[PDB]
């Protein structure tokens, strides 16, 4: 995921999407492009931490 | 064991010698029979020690700074200046045995003829050819070699050596002959060479000598005594350097490619 | 005329050394040297648009 | 005759480096001094219809390639040699690359070698199994087996005598086993069995290596894992399989896991040093692979399918045994592939 | 057309067959290309060694299995490949040594080269146990104020006035800078060696082939002791 | 005007080269007789002052 | 023609906008606490 984005914006830079505000501002582009591929249907469900149980210790007393 | 190299069309060498300098015998003693005197007497200083797996040409290297291997040392000089000198002087170096070739036209290369103008002042191919016949004449009186070499400096100079004088490693190129009387000038060459090799911190104290020969001519009497005979050693050099073979003597300039 | 008069000042400075390839030769190999120093900068502004974006969307 | 060419390059190489050099001396001149007299400069000029085409057409050239270009995308032999000048002397590479002229032509003038043993030629240009005798093989010390005081009694039958405190391994019986183990490493090969060569002492990975890559085979030179074969899924499941053709080719089929787990068993197990290997032999003998080794006087015979006798302890004995083998499983190897072609 | 599943390594049996692989690789390279002279400049100890880590080596070269002297072992076939001759290398070399060069351009570095202000002076922070110090140094003749006051009157001990000096007395400058000193917080002795260390980092703008001297007396070393609750 | 004259000359042929392969900083504007521009400084001089007193 | 994402979305994954200050008169004081 982190390579994705980086990817899609190495690409909207390179593609060009005033000079001097070409040294000042930060806007790489368009919403769409900058997160392409990125969706609810890929990204969230495999982020998500603390998903799997992998251990357990019952004790009594 | 060290054996003679077989030579390019053999065949025709041993019929009709070598064109326009050594007829068949002349040529059957030079490298027939000297080559195989030379090959057999080093298997024999050799064979059962460490140098009988090197080539002549590494085994004077490796011995040229160790005073008691001097005959080794001068039968593999002998051997790879006498290679060096058939090499040059033949009429070609392919085998066109079977393909019958008797056009050989080879002449210096645009690299040879720039270098000497270059390392000679404007002198000419031809002139420079008239220095080496004097200087074998006149610094040569007996047995040793001719040479045309090439140092780390681009430049082309000629060297002679006495008996068997490697070109390679200067402590031992034998150019100056002490039998007889020396000036002060040669002196301080000599002197100043045993400086040089005294600055060596080697414990085999070995130099670094990147001069390489060009062009070789045997001036032994068992190249020249049979067909010239004694006293017209100059009419030989003359015909060896108007008949090299410039194919292999320009693939020994390097160029760089 | 800056676009053309800081050129022709360039030359007028490696004239001083100078002290005809300049009019085709040196003129060509100037206009690509300075290609080279404007690609120079596109590529250290790109740099820090990227640093200024999430280039890490998802952990780091 | 064609210098100039390169002569035409230089002068642009120099002229770039003098434009170059200016170019940071204007970088440390202050704007104050340099831009206001410039700008007054064109306050006080007019533009021409000529000055005015590379007003608009540097301005295009430098819109087209600096702007919006794209800033990234998505003589062979020493090419990188820096060539002296004529009048200078040799540098330090061009001298080497002139010494390695020298050793091509010139080095080798004078005198040929024969008749003399040359280390790696036992390696790179073994003989075939029938081209061998007793001469060769004693050429190479195979007979010379342990001292007398380590004799195991079981090799009894594998002696020729006892010579200088050592007893003498009997060639003759060397050459009928050495033929009989060559022909079983040319049969898997030919097969397209999995040949391991297995030898740990210090010296024999370079045969082990070049055995291996003449016989499409397997190599083990640093440590015998125990349990390789007998434990393979502990060991070796991790490692990446792959399917070939008959012909060796990577079919690249992707793996099922199923078939990425199971075990890979070598059809053929060659040991150099079989007294320092007994965790692999016995791995053999349990897992019902077929072994050879080199079986010295001190060395249990009966441990391997096919035995050896030969010295184990001299490399140029190894790895004379060892060429020969796989030399053996080289000719396998190109008689299968030959029957595919045809 | 038979097809079968083979080990695909030839070090399959080894220990660990992926490292086993990559040294033979750069092993037939040092093999093939064993009479290229090596750099004489390695004598001058070129700077130049970006090598993978043995974590990002792990992931190529067995993992668990790797060991640190099989890392070691890549390392010293990685350079001696490396410090061929520039101009005698080779493509295949360069290209076998790309795969363990290390990455890290994507991101830039943060450091910005630091430079007197409109009006020529120095300007750096310097801090000691709770005291913090902002010092303005600029070409003068010595004049040094502390929070609007004499230097004499602000720290009564001379040991606190010799610290202050000390920056200025390595570089032998001590009649050649005007310093304007504020100071805030702990005491006498915190502010004047926070005013201390902060001299030495606003002296290396004016000359920065100084501050080896500098770090060499200790002036640039910001001293972390600070009170410790009792534990 | 010969130095707009041979500065049109010097961009249209430039122009051509550029054109006759794709454009990349790093080799269309390789130096002269070099394969591409590795794009791999602010290492100030010190001045004649700031070295004598270092010395 | 892809999807138009009008400004309003993209604001949200942006930094906040702020409007300029014209007077300077100060209205109100909103301090927030939490123990995180
Ligand atoms: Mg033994």
């Amino acid at each position: 995921i982190n390579n994705n984005k980086y990817n899609n914006m190495i690409n909207l830079l390179n593609n060009n999407n005033n000079n001097y505000n070409n040294n000042n501002n930060n806007y790489i582009g368009n919403i769409n492009n900058i997160y392409n591929n990125m969706t609810i249907d890929n990204i969230p469900m495999d982020i998500l931490m603390y998903k799997y149980l992998v251990g357990w210790s019952i004790k009594f007393k | 064991i060290h054996v003679v190299p077989k030579l390019p069309n053999s065949k025709a060498l041993l019929q009709n010698g070598v064109p326009n300098i050594l007829s068949s015998s002349g040529f059957k003693t030079v490298w027939f029979d000297y080559q195989r005197y030379l090959c057999d007497k080093l298997t024999l200083a050799t064979a059962g020690q460490s140098l009988e797996s090197y080539y002549p040409f590494h085994i004077l290297l490796k011995t040229a700074g160790n005073p008691l291997q001097s005959n080794i040392f001068n039968l593999a000089s002998s051997i790879h200046n006498n290679h060096l000198f058939v090499e040059n002087i033949l009429p070609s170096a392919v085998e066109h045995g079977t393909n019958s070739n008797a056009v050989v036209k080879t002449e210096p290369s645009r690299l040879f003829l720039s270098k000497i103008k270059d390392s000679f002042n404007g002198s000419d191919w031809e002139v420079v050819k008239e220095e080496m016949i004097y200087r074998a004449e006149n610094e040569v009186l007996g047995q040793g070699w001719l040479f045309l070499v090439e140092n780390n400096e681009k430049k082309l100079f000629i060297l002679t050596s006495n008996n068997n004088g490697t070109p390679y490693y200067f402590p031992r190129n034998q150019s100056f002959d002490l039998n007889s009387a020396i000036s002060i000038d040669e002196f301080a060459t000599l002197k100043q060479m045993k400086e040089l090799i005294g600055k060596s911190t080697k414990l085999n104290g070995k130099v670094q000598d990147w001069t390489m020969p060009i062009i070789c001519v045997n001036l032994w009497d068992h190249a020249y005594l049979h067909d010239y005979g004694v006293g017209n050693r100059s009419k030989y050099v003359k015909n060896v350097l108007d008949n090299l073979n410039w194919s292999v003597v320009n693939n020994r300039i390097f160029s760089g490619i | 005329l800056k676009l053309l008069n800081m050129i022709l000042s360039m030359m007028n400075k490696t004239n001083n050394n100078n002290n005809t390839l300049d009019s085709l030769m040196n003129k060509k190999l100037l206009l690509k040297n300075m290609l080279l120093d404007m690609n120079n900068k596109k590529m250290n502004n790109m740099k820090r648009m990227l640093n200024n974006n999430n280039m890490n969307p998802a952990g780091a | 005759p064609n210098n100039n060419d390169e002569v035409m390059l230089l002068q642009q190489k120099l002229l770039y480096d003098e434009i170059r050099s200016e170019l940071k001396s204007l970088s440390q001149v202050p704007e104050d001094e340099i831009l206001p007299e410039l700008k007054k400069s064109l306050e006080q000029d007019k533009l021409s219809d000529k000055e005015q085409q590379l007003e608009a057409e540097l301005s295009d050239f430098f819109r087209n390639y600096a702007l919006l270009n794209k800033l990234f995308d998505s003589t062979k032999p020493y090419p990188n040699l820096i060539p002296s000048a004529n009048d200078k002397p040799y540098s330090s590479q061009e001298l080497f690359l002139r010494q390695l002229n020298h050793s091509m032509r010139t080095a080798k003038l004078g005198a040929t070698i024969s008749k003399v043993y040359y280390p790696h030629k036992d390696i790179f240009y073994p003989p075939l199994p029938e081209n061998i005798t007793v001469e060769s093989l004693m050429s190479a010390g195979v007979h010379l087996g342990q001292s007398t005081s380590l004799w195991r009694s079981s090799t009894q039958s594998y002696i020729y005598g006892e010579y200088k405190g050592i007893h003498i391994i009997d060639l003759n019986q060397t050459l009928s086993y050495l033929k009989r183990a060559a022909k079983v490493v040319e049969g898997v090969s030919e097969s397209g069995g999995i040949i391991l060569f297995l030898g740990t002492r210090q010296g024999q990975k370079r045969g082990l290596e070049e055995a291996a890559k003449k016989t499409h085979g397997y190599y083990v030179s640093t440590r015998w894992i125990p349990g390789t074969l007998t434990n393979s899924t502990e060991i070796s499941g991790i490692w990446e399989k792959q399917e070939i053709d008959s012909n060796d080719n990577p079919t690249e089929r992707a793996l099922s896991p199923n078939e990425t787990s199971k075990q890979v068993k070598p059809d053929l197990l060659v040991v150099l040093n079989p007294t320092e290997n007994r965790n692999a032999l016995l791995e053999a003998i349990k897992s019902r692979v077929p072994t050879i080794a080199i079986i010295d006087t001190d060395s249990e015979p009966s441990l391997v399918t096919y035995p050896i006798p030969g010295n184990d302890d001299s490399l140029r004995s190894v790895n004379f045994l060892l060429g020969v083998l796989a030399r053996a499983g080289q000719r396998g190897l190109q008689n299968r592939l030959a029957r595919n072609n045809e | 057309l038979p097809r079968r599943i083979v080990p695909k390594l030839a070090t399959f049996y080894s220990a660990n067959p992926n490292h086993e692989d990559r040294i033979n690789r750069l092993e037939r390279l040092l093999r093939k290309y064993i009479k290229l002279p090596s750099q004489n400049n390695n004598e001058a100890q070129q700077t130049k060694a970006p090598w993978i880590s043995f974590d990002e080596y792990a992931l190529i070269g067995g993992g668990t299995k790797l060991k640190p002297t099989q890392y070691t072992q890549l390392l010293y076939m990685l350079n001696k490949l490396h410090n061929i001759d520039p101009q005698l290398t080779n493509d295949e070399i360069t290209s076998e040594l790309s795969q363990y060069y290390k990455k890290s351009s994507m991101l830039s570095n943060n450091i910005k080269i630091k430079t007197l202000d409109e009006f020529g002076r120095s300007i750096a922070v310097g801090k000691r146990k709770s005291s913090t110090a902002k010092v303005f140094v600029v070409r003068g003749t010595g004049e040094i104020l502390v929070n609007g006051r004499q230097l004499n009157d602000y720290f009564l001990k001379m040991k606190d006035r010799e610290s202050i000096m000390y920056p200025l007395q390595v570089i032998e400058s001590v009649g050649k800078y005007n310093i304007f000193a504020t100071t805030s917080g702990g005491g006498p002795t915190g502010q004047a060696e926070s005013i201390m260390h902060a001299i030495a980092k606003a002296l290396v703008v004016f000359n920065p082939l100084l501050k080896s001297r500098l770090h060499k007396a200790g002036v640039l070393t910001r001293d972390y002791r600070h009170v410790e609750r009792k534990k | 005007e010969k130095g707009v004259d041979e500065w049109l000359e010097a961009i249209n042929e430039l122009r051509e080269e550029f054109s006759a392969k794709e454009y990349l900083p790093e080799t269309s504007l390789a130096p002269p007789g070099q394969s591409k521009v590795d794009l791999l400084g602010s290492k100030i001089k010190p001045t004649a002052e700031q070295l004598a007193q270092w010395e | 023609s892809t999807r138009p994402y009008p400004v309003n979305v993209e604001a949200v994954y942006y930094a906040p906008l702020k409007l300029p200050i014209k007077y300077g008169d100060l209205v109100a004081d909103i301090q927030l606490r939490s123990y995180d």
